[PDB]
Protein backbone atom coordinates (compact mmCIF):
# COMPACT_ATOMS: atom_id res chain seq x y z
CA UNK A 1 0.00 0.00 0.00
CA UNK A 2 2.87 2.38 0.72
CA UNK A 3 4.25 1.79 -2.76
CA UNK A 4 0.85 2.41 -4.32
CA UNK A 5 0.37 5.59 -2.29
CA UNK A 6 3.84 6.81 -3.20
CA UNK A 7 3.31 6.27 -6.90
CA UNK A 8 -0.07 8.01 -6.83
CA UNK A 9 1.10 10.98 -4.74
CA UNK A 10 4.79 11.64 -5.40
CA UNK A 11 6.21 14.12 -7.92
CA UNK A 12 9.03 13.42 -10.38
CA UNK A 13 11.81 15.99 -10.41
CA UNK A 14 12.94 14.67 -13.81
CA UNK A 15 9.84 16.48 -15.10
CA UNK A 16 9.02 19.29 -12.69
CA UNK A 17 12.54 20.74 -12.71
CA UNK A 18 12.59 21.15 -16.48
CA UNK A 19 9.09 22.60 -16.21
CA UNK A 20 10.59 25.22 -13.89
CA UNK A 21 13.37 25.72 -16.41
CA UNK A 22 11.09 26.42 -19.36
CA UNK A 23 8.94 28.71 -17.23
CA UNK A 24 11.75 30.87 -15.86
CA UNK A 25 13.47 31.00 -19.25
CA UNK A 26 10.22 32.35 -20.66
CA UNK A 27 10.04 34.79 -17.75
CA UNK A 28 13.44 36.28 -18.52
CA UNK A 29 12.87 36.37 -22.27
CA UNK A 30 9.53 38.03 -21.57
CA UNK A 31 11.21 40.67 -19.43
CA UNK A 32 13.70 41.51 -22.17
CA UNK A 33 11.05 41.64 -24.89
CA UNK A 34 8.74 43.75 -22.72
CA UNK A 35 11.60 46.19 -22.30
CA UNK A 36 11.86 46.22 -26.09
CA UNK A 37 8.23 47.21 -26.70
CA UNK A 38 8.62 50.52 -24.89
CA UNK A 39 11.25 51.66 -27.40
CA UNK A 40 8.75 51.45 -30.26
CA UNK A 41 6.60 54.50 -29.37
CA UNK A 42 9.80 56.26 -28.31
CA UNK A 43 10.91 55.92 -31.92
CA UNK A 44 7.45 57.13 -32.92
CA UNK A 45 7.98 60.27 -30.85
CA UNK A 46 11.48 60.90 -32.16
CA UNK A 47 10.02 60.69 -35.65
CA UNK A 48 7.29 63.14 -34.67
CA UNK A 49 9.96 65.59 -33.59
CA UNK B 1 15.03 -18.76 7.85
CA UNK B 2 17.89 -16.46 8.84
CA UNK B 3 19.68 -17.21 5.58
CA UNK B 4 16.46 -16.59 3.65
CA UNK B 5 15.78 -13.28 5.39
CA UNK B 6 19.32 -12.00 4.87
CA UNK B 7 19.29 -12.93 1.18
CA UNK B 8 15.89 -11.31 0.69
CA UNK B 9 17.01 -8.06 2.31
CA UNK B 10 20.37 -7.92 0.49
CA UNK B 11 18.97 -7.35 -2.99
CA UNK B 12 16.39 -4.99 -1.47
CA UNK B 13 19.04 -2.73 -0.02
CA UNK B 14 20.95 -2.94 -3.31
CA UNK B 15 17.93 -1.83 -5.32
CA UNK B 16 17.34 0.96 -2.79
CA UNK B 17 20.86 2.12 -3.64
CA UNK B 18 19.88 1.83 -7.29
CA UNK B 19 16.71 3.88 -6.79
CA UNK B 20 18.58 6.68 -5.02
CA UNK B 21 21.21 6.55 -7.75
CA UNK B 22 18.31 6.97 -10.19
CA UNK B 23 16.99 10.02 -8.36
CA UNK B 24 20.49 11.47 -8.51
CA UNK B 25 21.23 10.46 -12.09
CA UNK B 26 18.18 12.56 -12.89
CA UNK B 27 19.44 15.21 -10.46
CA UNK B 28 22.60 15.43 -12.56
CA UNK B 29 20.47 15.48 -15.71
CA UNK B 30 18.69 18.47 -14.20
CA UNK B 31 21.92 20.24 -13.28
CA UNK B 32 23.14 19.56 -16.83
CA UNK B 33 20.01 21.01 -18.40
CA UNK B 34 20.35 23.88 -15.91
CA UNK B 35 23.84 24.48 -17.30
CA UNK B 36 22.27 24.37 -20.76
CA UNK B 37 19.73 26.89 -19.47
CA UNK B 38 22.50 29.11 -18.12
CA UNK B 39 23.97 28.97 -21.61
CA UNK B 40 20.51 29.93 -22.85
CA UNK B 41 20.61 32.91 -20.49
CA UNK B 42 23.99 33.57 -22.09
CA UNK B 43 22.46 33.88 -25.56
CA UNK B 44 19.61 35.86 -24.03
CA UNK B 45 21.73 38.65 -22.57
CA UNK B 46 24.00 38.64 -25.60
CA UNK B 47 20.80 39.41 -27.57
Amino acid sequence: LTSARSRIEDSDYATEVSNMSRAQILQQAGTSVLAQANQVPQNVLSLLR
Amino acid sequence: SLTKQYLSVSNSIDETVARYKAQFTQLDTMMSKLNNTSSYLTQQFTA
